[PDB]
């Protein structure tokens, strides 16, 4: 792409850069760059990856959300097609990104993903971007692509419960983010009621075992856990 | 609600 | 342009939608295909324009000068050319900005706008964006950009002088900036304290004649006024 | 400082 002619190295630089000017758009581009140099992605260039394109998406949702609720609200005096148009725009352009990201963890980053912490992270994110696209889709498909984001996450569910402890931040994530998908999109408030409880009460378990500081990793999703039980419950 |  | 299709009707409901949505890109450009329409601005469109360029240009201005000044610590372990390339381009970007903005006042908002409110108003978003250009500006041409923003404000201050009431909020506003450009800009601080204190001073003699609303306006803008006289003194 |  465009950044075909920088080392993968300044690519990196560069998104750290972007971070630090919170010009997110950018990070994700040079991240996008970095990825197709074809290596694998270490820990920090994987958070690197992700924290760009959540921003992205993010931004991209709330526009969406803003503009879908204005219509919704044309539709119970007559304004035009122009509030339908705008939000027809910014939503072609999420679901441009979210395709691009999961065209990444296409080609070729699940791939090549073994480790655990690797492999748990892309599919994770694999089910994110495919929840995002479920949240605006209202066509035929909308089936399918909640399937595909329910069975991204349930392979990184699997993985995350044989290969990482309980505590482990990625999984913590996993769980928090399967749980907001069973209450948001699947429409089984139940189920997420009960994964965020089981991973809650199996994190508290086993922090016993954890580093001053792995305790305060971990004990931030789990935070984010309590809060979505106390607003679900 | 929230996520990570 | 791209918004050339679109109705200026649709263009300026679509800037107003972009407002509510946080899309200051997309709100810019849609008020850039209004203004390309060829027909005046009303006081309303006039300040969905600025709003729009204040919020991109902003943006650029802050990651700028994160940029820049990680860039000036580079230059106190060598990191390489990266820093310096990113700063680059993203003042690459601004400079984009400012001189799409500066030319939809030259052709041909400014020469158009007879009423002293709305040439008042062009002609120091003129000073604004030589001000933002001028930021930036370290070849020989800082000097000429600095007299182009000084030339601009200057043009507006004698208009807003002879033309408006000292609480008028776009003569507030003005003097604002004028007083800014001159303590960060040419290096002049005591031509900032002088023109800040006067404008306050001669706004606050007038409000007795404003209503509550106008008394509102102005004493906002007057506070502003005052926040800097706090910090400068 | 601040602008408007
Ligand atoms: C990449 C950007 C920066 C800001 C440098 O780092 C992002 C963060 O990167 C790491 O944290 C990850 C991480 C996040 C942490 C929960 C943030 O924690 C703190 C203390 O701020 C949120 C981020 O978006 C990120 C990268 C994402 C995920 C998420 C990825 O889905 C595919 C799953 C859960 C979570 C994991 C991967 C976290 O380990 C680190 O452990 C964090 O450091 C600390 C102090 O805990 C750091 O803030
Ligand atoms: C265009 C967007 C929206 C948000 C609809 O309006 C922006 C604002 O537009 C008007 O205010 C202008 C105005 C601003 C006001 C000081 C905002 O005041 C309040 C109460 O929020 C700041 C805006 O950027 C804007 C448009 C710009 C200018 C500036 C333009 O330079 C070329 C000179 C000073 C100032 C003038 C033009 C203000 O009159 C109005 O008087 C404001 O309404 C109130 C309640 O005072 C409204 O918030
Ligand atoms: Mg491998
Ligand atoms: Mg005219």
């Amino acid at each position: 792409g465009a950044m075909g002619s920088m080392e993968r190295a300044s690519l990196i630089q560069k998104a750290k850069l972007a971070e630090q000017a919170e010009r997110y758009e950018d990070m994700a581009a040079f991240m996008k760059g970095a990825v197709e140099k074809g290596e694998e992605l270490s820990c920090e260039e994987r958070n690197l990856l992700s924290v760009a394109y959540k921003n992205v998406v993010g931004g991209q949702r709330a526009a969406w959300r803003v503009l879908s609720s204005i219509e919704q609200k044309s539709n119970e005096e007559e304004k035009g097609p122009e509030v339908r148009e705008y939000r027809e725009k910014v939503e072609t352009e999420l679901q441009g990104v979210c395709d691009t990201v999961l065209g990444l963890l296409d080609s070729h980053l699940i791939k090549e993903a073994g480790d655990a912490e690797s492999r748990v992270f892309y599919l994770k994110m694999k089910g994110d971007y495919y929840r995002y696209l479920a949240e605006v889709a209202t066509g035929d498909d909308k089936k399918r692509i909640i399937d595909s984001a329910r069975s991204a996450y349930q392979e990184a569910m699997d993985i995350s419960k044989k290969e990482m402890p309980p505590t482990n931040p990625i999984r913590l994530g996993l769980a928090l983010n399967f749980s907001v998908f069973h209450y948001e999109i699947a429409n089984s408030p139940e189920e997420a009621i009960s994964l965020a409880k089981t991973t809650f009460d199996e994190a508290m378990a086993d922090l016993h075992t954890l580093s001053e500081d792995s305790y305060k990793d971990s004990t931030l999703i789990m935070q984010l856990l309590r809060d979505n039980l106390t607003l679900w419950t | 609600p929230s996520s990570w």
